[PDB]
DNA sequence: ACAATGCGAGCACTGCTATAGCAGTGCTCGCATAGAA
């Protein structure tokens, strides 16, 4: 049909950063957005977080501001995986609270 | 001049509201800049036919082609006739692919059923040889199409053929030059040119030729797949814009066109919301030129922003600026296109109202922006729109409602004098009960909110449920009660396509046979083949007539493939009194599913006449006004309080409350089965059940439904 | 030039049923029945996956 | 319920002829009729037809302006909106009816038949829940209605006071879908392994608490929730109260299960200044004992202006009755002068009369002469190529290549003049003109003078258009000059009228008035007049004009002159009065 | 290919509709193209009303008949046509469930072949009403019929109808068919000792149904019958199409359902077609008695799809010896029996009535109508003779005399044309139109409807449910549509020279339309030719009665 | 011119066999069955 859905949208992006030609893409994006603020993060999913770190994780000259609240992650039924958050919680050591 | 970001998505509305009060209020308008595609039937229609070789041919889809005048006319199909075809297609079992090859081409199991060739065959096979006589070629004829009406079958059967000729003609790739006639041929094959359409059609042929000639010009060797051309024909058609009425019959509603900044006295901008106006689209990314800009360069961002400026510049007398402030759902707030923000911000920063001359920059500013900004209402009939001052609406139409000058709907039930005749076909008493309220609507004032267009199964039958399975249980039952051959039925049922596929169908049948047999056996076990009887009773000054079927010397024996219901007991109860009155002393049973039963003892011809009256009484009052009595809800509450011992009608607050449960439980059923209340007839009387009319329902339904329980078994 | 799909909720049922046709139709009774006792139709198979 | 009611209405509108469907329409709650009303209205035949007329008008309003305009027209009469609003829960019912209309309006501009819309409804009423575009619009008054929302829609939202009536429920997770506590992966045990279900059930309330957190978080000043010694286990109250299996219970009973009263004691445990409990004190008092007041002192501005004049830009379209609606829009140069179908006139010997009829082919012909080399001969390849691209059959080239020439070397009026004698420099193809027209052009006023000067327009049915101020568009197929004068040529592909006999100086002058082409003449020439006068600095009519040629392409042979072609020369005195007829 | 191209083109050239060509393709298509075409034509004729398709009209005769004798596939005369068809299994002798049956040398659409058999089964099962006791019957008969001195045929009609379950009464407009059914039932009521005798009247049309009662009530009121003269005919007007409830479509009746009655009397039977009958017959309680009424020679009894024509054919055979004697026993008159062939149950319950005795004549419309029902010489000298001036008016139509007709045509409608002019706008214009009416055999042409309407509307210049008027471009009506309708004045227009459409029964029904004046614009070649031709008759009903 | 399951209770009743407790067969009946680019 030549059509595209949303699950696909952020899925195809995850494959691209996975494939061999995943670096020219990682760097490309990385330049355009040297510092990114991810909001309502407590609701991400493996597909998301993957794309995210595959671009900004451990990268000088860039900043990844992950903000949200694990106590409010209630969208399990749509795929918000609280676990992938706790995973991300483990990888980044800089923690802050309001 | 009124300009909007997307003139296509504003057109419905523009037309809508400019459709107002002929005299006074009216002012002509002309929309320009719409797209050819998004504004012409046939266009998207043809583009559709260009997709045949990929289509699954789902039922609703093909029939959809018929709603296109020109296409229907081309096959001598009328709005009159469509209504039949539409029914037959559904009832004949059509829902899938055109051919069998069509199915295999989809790497699917050719079942040889439910496809069009099947449905059509069943129809033409019906044209002749009737439904009975058996299955022809594993196919069972469909008789609804037998009379002169069978002529329509020819027209439909003629279309699908054309569609198939082409669905297969357009299949393979051809050298550019060969595709040239294709567009013209098709249009003549599916469209009987109107007048308007003659125009639109010529446009199709233009682009088609264009797209092809162009490819030939650049000398393209290899062949071309249809998709290529269709997808392009689509795009072009999507960009071809119609705007011939731009400056004749006044008031121009359009979009912001670059390089067309004409001066107007009045300039209105609508939908200037953030994310909507400065129209976007990101450069290819591999458009070198966009990374290393130069003085000559151009981009939409720049074009649009300089457009907004050309407006302000071109507005000679009045500049009208409007945007949407909130979505009429989550009610969250939206924002004005930054451009509009940059305007009032400048206004406020360089102006001050007469009053406020000595207060503050920020403070004087606010009052200015706030003064020019006008927050409108959600509904047009909101009274604020009708007080005095800033834009009092010019639409008196709404005024009355704005002034709460309405007169609340008056209670629907108004007793209607009724003259009790003499001689009421037994049928009118049978059809009165088994739902009386309905009877007052359909009988007393010929009101039948008829409902038929009934959903066509978007698929073949994998499962049997509801109305269908019942209908199938009716024949299977009867066939087992007549100790006939169930094998015959089966084959017939299958040849019509009413059963799931093979192994699964064989299974379905087999298990229904098992439940129906259990039932039939209960009938056979005491079925004394009797015959018809005539009704001609004399009751409290009234007559009646009817044909009580299979009346046995035992009395009455009825059976049905459904669950027990109070409504059904009443049916047999009436069929009984009449029977007992007409003389004949005997009994009467109604065998249902799950071993249910409604059995009544022989009555003395005298008392039979005594109750045949009360039923006759209800029909009378029922004809004056809606006689309540909800056989199920009432039957429930009525069954929870009754007792076989001493004919004990309970009054204790223990069950008087369990009953009230059983009642509401029946009135408003589960999430699965669903309540007696859920019913148009009752719906028109009241949308919500009031504890008041509930009483009326009990008291009343107890007054007529009690004898049913005082005598069962 | 991608077109934003909307269906899916349907595209999905259709797919789940194409699966039921090419996979269950060709089945021989002994097997077919087993399947039947696991799920009655494609509709039931979807409500599970 | 409204959607259904509207549908019945559209069916009545779509056919007030059928006594039933109409009554049915009137019976709808939306019409606010009585039982009494229905009765009387059934026993009084004249008042019935009254209504029928009424609806027959609505269908008219529907056919002409659309559905929205029709429906609103209906409501305004039966004073629907005003009444409904005054009928408890009526406001909801109204907005929904209006809504439907807004959707019934879209759907309209996507189907060319009213019935097609009716159909459109049914389906939608049968298979709904599609987009969020057909979702219910909330009322602008609800900003004063206790709000009942879901923990989810409430995330982010703030509320003065909140209530959590069922915050104790839990519903145990049975589906063995869990995340591995070591690898943090979504695992699906297609086997109800107690171990993995145990894990999932854990993640369950792990989320319930997460919901609980959000629920309590929504209130600003206060929040009161409902607690109860809930029990799912069919285990006979063995000191059960599986309350501890709920997020809120788990926090009250600090993890361990409790006695029914054990809960009551845990609650008291923590409960001062900010926390406090009470027993579920039911109650009754049906009243929200609120009263009202109101003073509707309104009115709607009424404009004191009037329609008056209408500025439009017509174009010898004040003639041709519609059907060309959107046609002269999609194709500005479509052979609007032709239309129709063809049948068994195929006779096995192709001639210019059998050439495919209609607009699509007619414009193909016009096309050919858009850029042809009248001067030199007709190359067959160019012709073969012209048909090939045009979608026609190559086997038309002989007939066509011979047809074109025959028309070229055809003698126009008298001394010489023949398309083939015209070189580029003396040709101007497809001239588009704009003749301003001030002072209303009255159909009658023009019929008079058109009569006196033209013997053709003697067949006086005319004045078939109405007053028009503005402009006058117009395309001229061809304007050339035979070194002395300028001319007006209009190629006209028409007829299906069998053969030759229909293209005689009589037959032609007949179709002329038939299509009132005569007007085209006077108009067109009046334009060329204005143009030539404008360009040729100091020009005279009868010294520079002497033109007007109509070529009905078909019925034109190599040796049957005056057949197929028609010629006229405006009175010059007509053009005079006609010119000033514009600006007086 | 398959044959498709040839067929589909036949629709282009409108020589058989889509239903026909599609039906042939889906049922044959993959079989010898012959069977394919056969089904196409079968379904064709069927569309026109013909019940079956004669193998004859399909054996070398159609080389000058149906335009599809064009063929590359039609392998010679193929002769084995019977063989070639039966070969393909889209056709059978009747055994297997087949869309096409081959009984006799006739090819039917199953539905037809069954409908026919069901018809023949009905006229060869007609049991005798044991209700004999000729003694009484003869009495009740001698009393209702006085002038039985000279063989009274209406008295036998009854006698035959009272001693049979099924009976048909065929008679011209000038017979007491209306009143004969009156006494017929009058005695039926009478000889109904106790009770239980429900008589329900009917007709294919609401128009006849109308009359039945307003006449059966009139001639029934009168005469001796008060023994509770009210369990009369419910005067209740049923369309032959309600009793056996049809519903938008199957029927509530067939083999055990409605037909709550013991005695049925259908009128205008000559308008019942194969389809309707078939069901009515099974739907009739085995305990019911049907009395059909109509005119055997009416174009309606012979037009495609008719039956009354064929059913009444075996009348000319006379009664059987024993029946002829029994009837002559019931009536005080001897009853002939000219040649004992067979159809028994049929011949013995058929009965055509004739005009009775009255000095003078039945002249004009009368004489013409009779002779038209037979020989030339007769038809010839009644025209010339005495110039029945008023009644008959034969005028020579050929050449320029067509404009002669056009005159005395606007002349006829004189009354009508003047009410319009005199603006007398009430409903007398309606009754005025039924005073004069043109009748033609064709539907299109210089003659025929479409054609005659124009050439005439042009003269009133140069000078100046169904069938319900207000110019449906009527003015000139086809003898066909005019059925069941009668006008004071009537003129007939036949084609110049040709068409088999102009048969005897057509001319006959045309004449029987007039009450007073009858103009016949024809030629003593075409008229005398028509007089000899006799509307061809499809069917196997002729055979199914000869077993 | 037309109606969901399934699961255990819950209690009635029926063998055994170290009147009571444990078990098992059965039929009736109340109970709980989503979220919003
Ligand atoms: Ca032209």
């Amino acid at each position: 049909r030549g059509e595209l859905g949303f699950d696909d949208m952020l899925s195809r992006l995850d494959s691209a950063l996975r494939s061999e030609s995943g670096e020219v893409l990682a760097a490309a994006i990385r330049t355009r957005f040297p510092v990114a603020m991810i909001d309502e993060f407590q609701d991400t999913d493996p597909q998301q977080y993957r794309i995210f770190r595959r671009i900004w994780h451990h990268q000088p000259e860039t900043a990844l501001l992950l903000i949200g609240d694990p106590k409010q992650a209630i969208y399990a039924f749509r795929g918000a995986d609280i676990f992938t958050y706790m995973k991300a919680r483990s990888e980044v050591h800089a923690h802050y609270t309001l | 001049i009124v300009m909007v970001a997307d003139i296509d998505s504003y057109s419905p509305f523009i037309q809508a509201v400019f459709g107002s009060a002929p005299a006074d209020r009216y002012l002509p308008y002309a929309i320009s800049d719409r797209r050819a595609r998004q504004s012409h039937p046939v266009l998207e229609a043809f583009i559709s036919l260009l997709s045949l070789p990929d289509s699954r041919f789902v039922s609703e889809d093909v029939l959809a082609l018929l709603d296109v005048p020109v296409l229907a006319a081309r096959f001598d199909i009328t709005e009159e006739g469509l209504r039949y075809l539409r029914q037959w297609v559904n009832e004949s079992g059509i829902r899938w692919g055109i051919d069998d090859d069509n199915v295999r081409e989809l790497e699917l199991p050719a079942t040889g059923q439910h496809t069009w060739r099947f449905g059509l065959t069943r129809m033409l096979l019906g044209y002749a040889m009737e439904s009975a006589q058996g299955e022809w070629q594993s196919v069972l004829p469909y008789d609804e199409s037998s009379g002169l009406i069978a002529e329509l079958v020819g027209h439909l059967a003629s279309l699908l053929m054309q569609l198939n000729i082409w669905r297969r003609g357009l299949a393979q790739e051809r050298p550019l030059e060969e595709w040239l006639p294709v567009c013209r041929d098709m249009l003549n094959a599916f469209f009987l040119p109107d007048a308007e359409t003659e125009a639109a059609m010529t446009l199709i042929e233009q682009q088609w030729q264009a797209i092809i000639a162009e490819g030939l010009g650049a000398q393209y060797g290899d062949a071309v797949p249809l998709s290529l051309l269709r997808d392009e024909l689509a795009q072009r058609l999507d960009q071809e814009r119609i705007s011939q009425r731009f400056l004749a019959g006044p008031v121009n509603i359009c979009t912001l066109m670059p390089m067309r900044s004409i001066p107007f006295k009045v300039v209105c901008l609508l939908g200037m919301n953030d994310g909507v106006y400065p129209r976007q689209l990101a450069p290819l990314g591999f458009d070198l030129m966009s990374q290393k800009p130069k003085r000559g360069d151009r981009s939409r961002r720049d074009d649009d922003r300089y457009l907004f400026l050309e407006a302000l510049i071109s507005a000679q007398q009045k500049l009208y600026i409007s945007y949407i402030g909130r979505s009429i759902q989550d009610n969250s707030e939206r924002f004005p296109s930054v451009l509009v923000q940059e305007l009032i911000d400048y206004i406020g920063q360089s102006h001050y109202l007469p009053g406020d001359e000595a207060l503050n920059c920020d403070e004087s500013e606010a009052r200015v922006k706030a003064h020019l900004t006008c927050l409108h209402t959600r509904m047009p009939f909101d009274p604020q729109n009708y007080q005095p001052g800033e834009r009092q609406s010019y639409a008196r139409e709404w005024l009355p409602a704005a002034s709460q000058a309405g007169k609340a709907h008056s209670e629907f039930v108004q007793p209607l004098p009724f003259t009790l005749p003499e001689t009421v076909p037994l049928e009118t008493l049978q059809r009165f009960w088994a739902h009386p309220v309905r009877a007052f609507f359909q009988m007393r004032l010929q009101v039948n909110f008829r409902t038929e267009d009934s959903e066509i199964p978007d698929t073949e039958p994998f499962i049997l449920e509801g109305l269908s399975r019942y209908q199938i249980n009716q024949q299977l039952l009867n066939a087992l009660v007549e100790q006939d051959d169930a094998e015959r039925l089966f084959r017939r049922f299958r040849a019509a396509g009413d059963l799931p596929y093979g192994a699964f169908g064989e299974i379905f049948w087999e298990t229904q046979c098992q439940e129906m047999q259990q039932l039939a056996d209960r009938v056979i076990a005491c079925r004394q083949p009797g015959q018809s009887m005539e009704i001609d009773l004399a009751c409290n000054g009234v007559q009646i007539t009817g044909w009580l079927p299979q009346v046995q010397p035992d009395g009455l024996l009825r059976w049905r493939p459904s669950l027990l219901s109070v409504a059904q007991g009443m049916q047999l109860w009436l069929e009984h009194l009449v029977y007992c009155a007409s003389g004949g002393n005997g009994e009467s049973r109604l065998f249902l599913r799950k071993d249910g039963e409604w059995r009544f003892p022989p009555l003395a011809a005298e008392q039979a006449l005594h109750y045949l009256s009360q039923l006759i009484e209800g029909y009378r009052e029922g004809m004056s006004a809606p006689l309540l009595v909800l056989p199920e809800s009432g039957g429930a509450w009525l069954k929870t309080c009754y007792d076989a011992q001493n004919d004990a009608m309970l009054d204790d607050d223990s069950t008087l409350q369990k009953a009230r449960t059983k009642f509401l439980q029946a009135y408003e059923g589960n999430m699965m089965v669903r309540g007696e209340g859920d019913d148009i007839w009752y719906q028109r009387l009241w949308r919500q059940l009031t504890p008041e009319t509930m009483e009326a329902i009990v008291e009343q339904s107890q007054r007529f439904l009690l004898p049913l329980f005082r005598f069962n078994q | 030039e991608q077109q934003l799909i909307e269906d899916e909720s349907l595209l999905r049922y259709q797919a789940c049923a194409d699966f039921w046709r090419r996979h269950c139709y060709p089945l021989p009774r002994e097997i077919a029945q087993v399947v039947f006792e696991t799920w009655k139709g494609p509709q039931a198979l979807l409500r599970d996956i | 319920l409204e959607a259904q009611e509207m549908l019945w209405l559209l069916q009545a509108v779509m056919t007030p002829e059928r006594e039933n469907t109409l009554r049915s329409a009137l019976a709808t709650s939306m019409m606010g009729l009585n039982a009494l009303d229905i009765e009387t209205l059934n026993n009084d035949e004249h008042a019935w037809d009254v209504v029928v007329e009424e609806f027959d008008g609505y269908r008219q309003i529907w056919r002409k302006r659309g559905v929205m305009p029709m429906l609103r027209a209906l409501m305004s009469a039966r004073n629907i909106a005003e009444n409904l609003l005054a009928t408890a829960g009526g406001e909801r019912r109204l907005t929904d009816i209006l809504h439907i209309s807004e959707l019934l309006q879209e759907a309209g501009t996507q189907l060319e038949s009213e019935h097609a819309l009716v159909r459109w409804l049914s389906q939608h009423i049968l298979e709904p829940d599609s987009n969020a575009s057909s979702q219910q619009m909330r009322l602008e008054s609800d900003k004063h209605l206790v709000q009942i929302v879901t923990i989810h829609k409430s995330k982010g939202l703030e509320y003065p006071l909140v209530w959590l009536p069922f915050i104790t429920n839990f519903r145990v997770q049975e589906q063995a879908f869990y995340h591995d506590r070591h690898s943090f992966e979504a695992v699906l045990d297609l086997n109800a392994a107690p171990e993995s279900v145990d894990l999932a059930e854990a993640e369950r309330l792990a989320e319930d608490l997460r919901l609980l957190y959000v629920a309590l978080t929504r209130s600003v000043w206060h929040c009161s929730l409902g607690v109860a010694p809930l029990v799912r286990r069919r285990g006979d109250k063995k000191g059960d109260t599986d309350v501890h299996q709920s997020a809120l219970g788990r926090l009250l009973q600090k993890g361990e299960p409790q006695d029914a009263a054990g809960l009551r004691t845990c609650i008291e445990a923590l409960c001062d200044d900010d926390i406090a409990w009470q027993t579920a004190q039911t109650g009754d008092n049906q009243p929200w004992q609120v009263n009202d007041v109101s003073t509707a002192e309104l009115n709607a501005k009424t404009l004191q202006r009037l329609p008056g004049d209408n500025w439009r830009v017509t174009s010898y379209s004040g003639l041709q009755q519609r059907g060309h609606g959107i046609a002269q829009d999609l194709m500005p140069r479509l052979d609007v002068d032709a239309a129709g179908v063809a049948s068994v006139v195929e006779e096995p010997t192709l001639t210019p009369h059998q050439f495919p009829r209609g607009a699509s082919p007619g414009t193909f012909l016009h096309s050919l002469f858009e850029d042809l080399d009248f001067t030199q001969p007709v190359d067959p390849n160019w012709v073969r190529e012209k048909l090939e691209l045009g979608g026609f059959e190559s086997q038309w080239e002989p007939v066509l290549t011979e047809w074109i020439t025959a028309v070229l070397q055809a003698p126009l009026n008298e001394t010489g003049v023949s398309l083939s004698q015209l070189s580029a420099r003396n040709k101007q193809v497809e001239m588009e003109f704009y003749l301003p027209i001030s002072e209303p052009l009255i159909a009658s006023q023009l019929d008079t003078l058109i009569r006196q000067f033209d013997p053709l327009s003697a067949g006086c049915p005319p004045l078939e258009f109405m007053q028009v101020r503005g402009m006058l568009k117009g395309f001229i197929d061809l304007v050339f000059r035979h070194e002395g004068r300028y001319y007006l040529l209009d190629y006209k592909s028409n007829w299906l009228g069998e053969d030759s006999s229909a293209y005689t100086q009589q037959a032609m002058a007949a179709a002329m008035q038939a299509h009132r082409y005569d007007l085209q003449y006077q108009l067109y020439t009046l334009a060329l007049h204005r143009y030539l006068r404008h360009r040729i600095a100091d020009y005279d009519y009868e010294h520079h004009f002497g033109g007007v040629i109509y070529l009905f392409l078909r019925g034109v042979d190599k040796e049957h002159p005056q057949q197929g072609i028609y010629t006229t020369r405006p009175n010059a005195g007509l053009i005079a009065l006609m010119d000033e007829m514009f600006a007086g | 290919m398959k044959l498709q191209k040839q067929l589909l083109e036949a629709v282009e050239h409108k020589q058989l509709r889509p239903l026909d060509v599609q039906f042939a393709l889906t049922v044959a298509g993959d079989e010898h193209p012959a069977v394919t075409l056969a089904a196409a034509l079968l379904s064709h004729d069927a569309g026109e009303g013909h019940v079956c398709l004669p193998l004859s009209r399909l054996e070398n005769n159609e080389a000058s008949h149906p335009l599809l004798a064009t063929c590359v596939s039609e392998i010679g005369e193929l002769q084995n046509w019977e063989e070639c068809l039966l070969a393909s299994q889209a056709v059978s002798r009747g055994d297997e469930p087949t869309p096409m049956i081959l009984c006799g040398d006739r090819l039917y659409l199953n539905r037809m072949w069954c409908n026919e058999r069901t018809v023949a089964r009905f006229f060869n099962e007609v049991n005798h009403a044991i209700e004999v006791d000729e003694a009484l019957l003869a009495q009740t008969l001698d009393k209702l019929f006085p002038v039985s001195d000279e063989i009274n045929w209406q008295k036998v009609a009854a006698a035959v109808a009272l001693t049979r379950r099924i009976s048909v009464i065929s008679g011209g407009p000038g017979t007491g068919k209306t009143t004969t059914v009156a006494k017929l039932l009058a005695a039926l009521i009478q000889m109904a000792d106790g009770e239980r005798c429900r008589i329900r009247l009917a007709a294919p049309t609401g128009k006849a149904a109308a009359r039945l009662t307003e006449s059966l009530g009139k001639a029934l009121r009168q005469l001796p019958l008060t023994d509770e003269q009210k369990k009369r005919i419910p005067e209740d007007a049923s369309t032959l199409h309600r009793l056996l409830g049809a519903q938008p479509q199957r029927l509530r009746h067939h083999a055990g359902n409605p037909l709550h009655l013991d005695v049925l009397v259908v009128d205008e039977a000559s308008m019942i077609d194969l389809p309707m009958m078939s069901r009515l017959i099974d739907a009739l309680p085995d305990h019911a008695r049907v009395i059909f009424l109509g005119d055997r020679d009416q174009l309606a009894s012979v037009e495609a799809g008719a039956v009354l024509g064929d059913i009444c054919a075996y009348a000319n055979a006379g009664f059987t010896a024993e029946r002829a004697r029994q009837l002559s026993r019931l009536t005080g008159t001897h009853v002939p029996a000219g040649t004992g062939t067979e159809a028994a149950s049929l011949r013995d319950s058929l009965c055509l009535l004739q005009k009775s005795y009255r000095f003078g004549s039945d002249s004009g419309i009368g004489q013409l109508a009779a002779a038209i029902n037979r020989g030339d010489k007769t038809a010839v000298k009644t025209v010339f003779q005495q110039d029945f001036t008023d009644i008959e008016k034969r005028l020579l139509q050929s050449g320029e005399d067509y404009i002669a007709m056009l005159e005395e045509a606007l002349a006829g409608y004189g009354r009508y044309l003047d009410l319009l002019q005199a603006r007398a706008e009430p409903d007398l214009i309606i009754q005025a139109f039924n005073e004069y009416q043109l009748l033609c055999a064709l539907r299109e042409g210089p003659f025929g409807v479409a054609g005659l309407n124009e050439r005439i509307e042009q003269f009133m210049q140069q000078k100046r449910p169904s069938r319900l008027p207000e110019h449906e471009t009527t003015w000139a009506m086809t003898v066909h549509k005019s059925q069941g309708s009668e006008f004071d004045h009537a003129a007939l227009i036949l084609p110049s020279q040709r068409t088999p459409v102009v048969t005897r029964e057509l001319v006959y029904t045309a004449v029987t339309r007039a009450r007073r004046r009858l103009s016949l614009y024809a030629d003593e070649r075409i008229l005398s030719a028509a007089i000899a031709t006799r509307t061809e008759r499809r069917s196997g009903l002729a055979a199914l009665f000869s077993s």
